[PDB]
């Protein structure tokens, strides 16, 4: 549910 | 006495990211049906910016709320689609965010 560091 | 100064407490802008290899230099967070990165607002952030990566080179800054990825609404997406919008924008990514102040 917490998706707070998908890095790019 | 003294007065407040003119204070800027939203500003919606447009900037323009170069990826190099390595790639944004960005952190995205949020989401619909995520647990939220600022308070109930289920939309996508920027959670943290690489310093002196190419975002930052660009003007973004930790907590700016992802609207607009080269003319790509974000509104109501979920955080996959946010990330599948960004891996593909190509070499340049220009995004509209919006930003509070403090």
């Amino acid at each position: 549910q917490e998706e707070w560091e998908t890095v790019m | 006495l003294l007065i407040e100064p003119a204070r800027i407490e939203e500003e919606e802008l447009t900037l323009t990211i170069l990826r190099q290899t390595g790639g944004l230099g960005i952190s995205i967070a949020g989401g619909k049906g995520s647990t939220p990165y600022k308070g109930d607002d289920e939309g996508i952030f920027i959670s943290r910016v690489s310093e002196e990566g190419p975002a930052a080179r660009a003007g973004v800054r930790v907590g700016d709320k992802l609207l607009e990825v080269n003319g790509v609404a974000l509104q109501g997406a979920e955080h996959h689609e946010a990330v599948e919008a960004l891996r593909g924008a190509g070499t340049a990514v220009q995004m509209r965010v919006w930003r509070e102040r403090m």
